[PDB]
């Protein structure tokens, strides 16, 4: 029917009053009214569709992602100017000009705070003054220890019955005293300043905006510094120096399915644009009246800016924060443990099972976390519940694309192999062939007639499956409608419904069927082999080796034993097939090696326990196969391809450009201009 | 190939060292002023983990290449060593030291236009802080807890602006310019107490095979007169780490004294951990000595440490168990005589100046720094806890035509005294190397494909006994009786046939009369067994190597390896 915006306190609904009148007025788009009594009442409220939208700090972000609500935000406040905006802030601790303490020498003082679990306010503060609080752990409750470590301080929200010392400092003449809300004069990030201008503390925690919108020129100013992390004290000016964190603006969230997302975007847009700044005389969207503080949205904002679907509220709030919120909940010994541990993402179960096989013998330094797609399983490391996995080269450039780094690659044979390698770590990688592999039968198939065909596919996006032939048929047809390249295929990863996926078959049962993981039969090199020696498909996009391993015996699977390298050929780049044997001259492109990717935080952690772990489980290693092995062993293809001798340095080559290399890279980006790629989308707004 | 297992932070080392960074303090761009507000172009310069250098040989070699980098870069320069603040601590095996220089009359590096503006302005200081060790150990203190006392230097980062106005290094606590456009260094320490600057306490728990230890600055104090004025020693770092063979891993941490009190002094340099960035060892025959590094986490801090010690109630059952062995017996041959071959306790790894380098199959060749190059072919894939074999170096150096010399060794890491078998009998099969001596000349190779090389022995009653075959049967070969075996290790004899077959031309008999053999267990519960046989005194491997209880020499030696079955 209409967007229904939750109000969280007495004065909000007043204010969301005045904007329904005033959108009916200009005939805009609807907006009704829920009032509720807290932000989590709120989140509470979307999630049972009695309300669809409501703004929230970051701090309540993360409290809206959590089970069973799951909400995500939508548009981002836009801080700044039109000319420069911005939708991050920055958390500052503010105190007057008299220094003589410093960010670790405030025990005992008296601190002005937002409001419980708000970012600038409580979040940002409490996490960087930890070490000093001699905090207990969980599941004591955290703000003991902080009732203990200042004198007294106003916290609004705090729990005045358990910690009365975090509630003496605010002033709500009566039982409005430690309100989460704008009853409380010591309430906002305005608020908070109050309590220190006033002088009732030493310092506030918060917003690095506020001394510049509530002091009148640059002369009260003055009278104030920042707290710096590195525990010094500098002029309100240099924020961009003296900074707590920073952090990412203030959000709309809303259901993650049937949200009303559209009609929402759809109401922000223009609201902004007839009652945004400087715009139709009565009725700013943004500040409202007497002892006020941020009425459903910030004070002096000046616009949104729509966040892709694909961003939940970890991805949002970025690893840094997301880890720093769950920190404050996990017991200091367990948070050391986390960083010191490698935490592998696995696609799939059958990869999870193995995994988790592993973490029993890693000694403690490698865990698991499961994702259903490899997509998800990059958002997982973005995030931060996961650290590290192993990427097809087309998988590297979007992780790459969204921050993540390569580690180590994927060492398959030299092109002059001579031994088992001892120095397989130091060998240069010399990437792999991708071939089109056909029945020699069909002798009428030639490379200038494979289109109308049937294909199959390793998955979308990967290079020898999909990159590299697509971007070759792509490069002469200009056609960004690859469901019509083939009649059918088997291309996992697709839309289940198109004929891209008519020729998968899904696992045992026959379900999952086109799902990009090992449950479907025709997923990775193996299954798109598979799915030609069962006549499924006409032409195989693989790489050449793996034609070589899974015939004459080389795989004693019933699909693969009894099949012959003698029945297959290769299209080359003439119309003309060669033999398997013969890819080196009948090849379609080199492929980058398959690459480990992780953040730039945990990159030398990552080398310790993966170069140690290939010692003990690698191929020849001291307990492969007697206890474990990463690569083929009892499992085939799961976490490393089975062609891998080790994981090898990458002599330099530590970004996705300078690993994949440039040639490379241009052409996936080529082929991207025709897709959406919801991580891509949700990457691009996060790197901005 | 290289060190393959490690990376530069947790890499195994008898010796590493960090340079001194040097930021460029120019104001220019290479074409026009600083578009940055009268900023420098590099105010922050961290420190690099691919910039710490691993060094070889013994202490005076370690630092003389340390000291011969300072050399190379400027002319005449004086160079300042840590022998002086070394003395008080009278180290057999290890340094934790510095070599730096203050490169007097020399101009900073430069590099200006053409117009004449300098866009490189980099301070002429150079310095090294570092670890040394000598003799990694082969055998450590079988249980129990044991002190150990020394010291420690580090290497900060360079950073324009610590307080952000502007100050004096020497308000900082270190000598002007240290800390702002070079590295902060221990040896420019200028708050710290002179009679000790930076001393270092440890606690090793032989137990639980884990460390404990603090890296300790004495703050300075005001009056010089009194020699015995109270020290006020400061906890910067706690360190922890785990045993494993005669090294440790583990982390160092800020104490939080640093972080609370001295916010804006010592915080300023010391304020992030080197979490699993700690590693080092233990030096010397009995584990008398240690040493170790760190870098942290942001790269802020580069600090180097060294440590030295200040029957059946338990495993403390004589003191010193032996953890590993690593020994050869040094074309013509070497002098024939055992020395301890410097090791980590890594069966396929093998020590040659600084790097391992993994152990493959059969002949591998490998290059030394000085020029000569050597050729090792070691033994079997079915030895994984002791592997033996030989090597030549060989110095190509004499150009003919188309186509320390010979050496036999022995390695592998032991088992602990409590996890030996003291009940039933076990039978092992492996190999055995051997080479004549000076006169007529027969080597061996290790097979386990032509040499059976069978062992026996009782744990229950310790009379370990076996034959290495040659051709068939025992006649052409050794025998080994009367075994004995003790804690770790064991002790037989050797005796042979008749004779032993080399080749009416000249039947080239070999005779030996209750030789000396001595060998060891390699491993888990046993699963392995290796040795050597040699003649010059009671001085071989198996009881800690005191090289004492004899006395002749000779000119002979064969070292075997088995692995059991049943
Ligand atoms: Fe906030």
């Amino acid at each position: 029917r209409s967007v229904q915006w939750c109000a969280v306190s007495q004065p909000e609904a007043t204010k969301c009053f005045q904007w329904q009148r005033n959108m009916r007025r200009v005939r805009g788009p609807p907006v009704s009214c829920i009032k509720r009594d807290s932000p989590i009442q709120c989140i509470q409220a979307i999630a049972e569709n009695r309300a669809d939208a409501v703004t929230l700090d970051g701090g309540f972000i993360y409290e809206a992602g959590l089970a069973p609500y799951k909400l995500r935000p939508v548009a981002a406040e836009v801080y700044g100017t039109e000319r420069q905006p911005r939708t991050h802030y920055y958390a500052v601790a503010v105190v007057k000009k008299g220094g003589s303490f410093q960010l670790n020498e405030l025990q005992g003082l008296k601190s002005c705070h937002t409001g419980l679990r708000r970012t600038a306010g409580w979040n940002v503060p409490i996490g960087t003054l930890r070490p000093f609080l001699n905090w207990t752990g969980p599941p004591e409750p955290i703000e003991a220890a902080v009732a203990r470590f200042f004198s007294a301080s106003c916290v609004p929200g705090a729990d005045k019955g358990q910690f009365p010392n975090l509630c003496r400092l605010c002033a709500g003449t009566g039982e409005n005293k430690c309100a989460f809300s704008s009853q409380e004069p010591y309430f906002s990030y305005s608020g908070a300043f109050k309590c220190l201008r006033d002088g009732a503390g030493d310092v506030a925690f918060i917003r690095e905006s506020t001394v510049f919108e509530d002091l009148s020129d640059e002369a009260e100013r003055d009278e104030y510094e920042l707290l710096c992390p590195d525990n010094t004290r500098k002029p309100v000016d240099k924020f961009k120096d003296c900074h707590l964190a920073r952090v990412p603006s203030h959000a709309v969230v809303a259901r993650s399915v049937n949200g009303k997302e559209d009609a929402i975007w759809n109401l922000l847009r223009q609201a902004q644009e007839k009652f945004g700044k400087d715009k139709s005389p009565k009725f700013q969207l943004f500040g409202s009246p007497s002892g006020q503080k941020d009425l459903l949205f910030k004070d002096s904002a000046i616009g949104f800016s729509r966040v892709p679907p694909r961003i939940d509220s970890g991805l949002y709030l970025g690893s840094g924060y997301f880890t720093a919120i769950q920190n404050l909940r996990k017991s200091e010994e367990e948070v050391a443990a986390r960083r010191a541990r490698v935490v592998w993402c696995a696609v799939g179960e059958q990869e999870l099972r193995k995994c988790n096989q592993w973490s029993g013998l890693s000694e403690g330094s490698v865990t698991c976390s499961s994702a259903s797609t490899t997509e998800d399983c990059i958002a997982l490391v973005l995030k931060g519940e996961a650290d590290a996995m192993s990427l097809d080269g087309g998988y590297v450039y979007t992780a790459g694309k969204c921050g993540l780094v390569p580690v180590l690659a994927e060492n398959y044979k030299s092109q002059q192999s001579s031994d088992p390698d001892p120095n397989c770590v130091d060998r240069p990688v010399e990437g792999y062939l991708a071939v089109a592999v056909v029945r020699r039968s069909d002798t009428s198939l030639t490379w200038n007639s494979v289109k109308g065909k049937k294909s199959c596919h390793t998955a979308v996006d990967r290079t020898a499956g999909w990159n590299i032939p697509m971007g070759l048929l792509f490069n002469q047809t200009g056609s960004c409608k690859f469901d019509e390249y083939f009649s059918q295929s088997c291309a996992p990863g697709s839309d289940p419904r198109s004929n891209l996926c008519a020729l998968c078959i899904g696992d045992e049962q026959g379900e999952n069927k086109c799902v990009p993981n090992s449950n479907e039969r025709y997923y990775g090199y193996t299954g798109a082999f598979r799915c030609l020696a069962e006549n499924a498909g006409d032409v195989a996009f693989v790489k050449d080796v793996t034609v070589l391993q899974n015939t004459d015996g080389n795989n004693n699977d019933a699909w693969a034993k009894d099949l012959k390298l003698a029945d297959f050929a290769l299209l080359c780049l003439d119309g003309k097939r060669k033999p398997v044997t013969e890819a080196r001259s009948c090849h379609l492109a080199m492929a980058p090696n398959h690459a480990v990717v992780s953040r730039m935080d945990k990159v030398e952690r990552l080398k310790q326990v993966l170069l140690h772990q290939q010692a003990k489980f690698g191929r020849n290693g001291s307990d492969c196969p007697d206890k474990f092995c990463l690569f083929q062993s009892e499992t085939k293809n799961l976490l490393f391809n089975d062609n891998t001798e080790c994981l090898a340095r990458l002599h330099g080559k530590t970004t996705y450009e300078k690993y994949l290399g440039p040639q490379y890279v241009a052409g996936i980006t080529n082929l991207k201009k025709c897709s959406t790629s919801p991580l891509l989308e949700a990457c691009e707004f996060l790197r901005k | 190939g290289s060190s393959v297992e490690t990376t530069p932070v947790n890499r195994p080392a008898v010796g590493a060292a960090m340079r001194l960074p040097r930021r460029n303090i120019a104001s220019y761009k290479q074409d026009g002023t600083e578009i940055p507000d009268k900023h420098q172009a590099e105010e922050h310069l961290p420190l690099k983990e691919k910039d710490i250098l691993f060094l070889d040989g013994t202490l005076k070699e370690q630092a003389d290449k340390l000291k011969k980098k300072i050399n190379e870069r400027y002319s005449d320069v004086r160079v300042i060593t840590s022998k002086k603040e070394e003395e008080k601590y009278q180290y057999q095996f290890v340094r934790a030291g510095y070599v730096f220089t203050r490169a007097e009359g020399k101009d900073n590096e430069k590099e200006k236009t053409s117009d004449g503006k300098e866009f490189v302005n980099r301070f002429s200081y150079d310095g090294f802080v570092y670890y040394s060790g000598e003799r990694p150990s082969q055998s450590l203190p079988s249980a129990g807890t044991v002190q150990y006392s020394g010291n420690w230097q580090y290497m900060t980062d360079a950073k324009r602006h610590r307080t952000g106005k502007a100050v004096s290094s020497t308000d900082l606590g270190y000598t002007t310019y240290y800390g702002n456009e070079i590295g902060a260094t221990s040896y420019e320490a200028r708050d710290a107490d002179d009679r000790e600057k930076h001393p270092a306490e440890y606690t090793v728990d032989f137990d639980n095979k884990t460390l404990n230890g603090k890296l300790i600055k004495n703050q300075y104090v005001q009056n010089k007169s009194n020699p015995n004025e109270p020290k006020k020693p400061l906890t910067i770092y706690d360190i922890t780490a785990t045993l494993d063979g005669n090294r440790f891993t583990g982390s160092a941490k800020v104490s939080t004294e640093v972080k609370t009190q001295h916010a804006d002094k010592e915080y300023l340099f010391f304020h992030t951990d080197a979490d699993q960035r700690l590693e080092g060892g233990f030096f010397g025959d009995n584990g008398e000595e240690l040493a170790g590094r760190f870098i942290s986490n942001d790269n802020s801090v580069f600090g180097v440490f060294a440590g030295k010690q200040k029957t059946k109630p338990a495993l403390s059952s004589g003191k010193h168990t032996k953890i590993l062995d690593s020994l050869k017996i040094s074309k013509n041959p070497r002098e024939f005589a055992i020395s301890s071959m410097p090791d980590f306790g890594h069966p396929d790894k093998l020590l040659v100046e600084g790097r391992e380098i993994p152990l493959v199959n059969k002949e591998q060749t490998i290059e030394l720094a000085d020029g000569r190059k050597t050729t090792i072919r070691t033994c079997c894939d079915f030895l994984t806890y002791v592997k033996i074999g030989r090597m030549q170096t060989e110095r190509p150096a004499a150009k003919p035509k188309a186509q320390r010399n010979i050496d036999l060794f022995l390695k592998g890491i032991r088992t602990a005294e409590t996890d030996i078998p003291k009940t039933g009998e076990a039978h092992y099969t492996g190999t055995w190397e051997a080479r004549i001596g000076k006169p007529i000349q027969w080597d061996n190779q290790a097979d386990k494909e032509a040499a059976k090389a069978v062992f026996t022995v009782d744990f229950g009653k310790k009379s370990i006994s076996g034959t290495l075959t040659e051709e068939n049967g025992v006649e052409p070969a050794f025998h080994i009786e009367n075994g004995k075996i003790e804690g770790n290790g064991f002790y037989a004899t050797a005796r042979t046939r008749e004779n032993g077959i080399n080749l009416s031309t000249d039947p080239k008999t070999f005779q030996a009369s209750n030789l000396r053999v001595e060998g060891g267990f390699y491993g888990p519960q046993a699963e392995e067994l290796g040795g050597i046989i040699f003649n010059n005194d009671g001085k071989s491997l198996g009881i800690t190597e005191g090289t004492e209880n004899k006395e002749v020499k000779h000119q002979f030696g064969v070292v075997f390896g088995a692995k059991k079955d049943m």
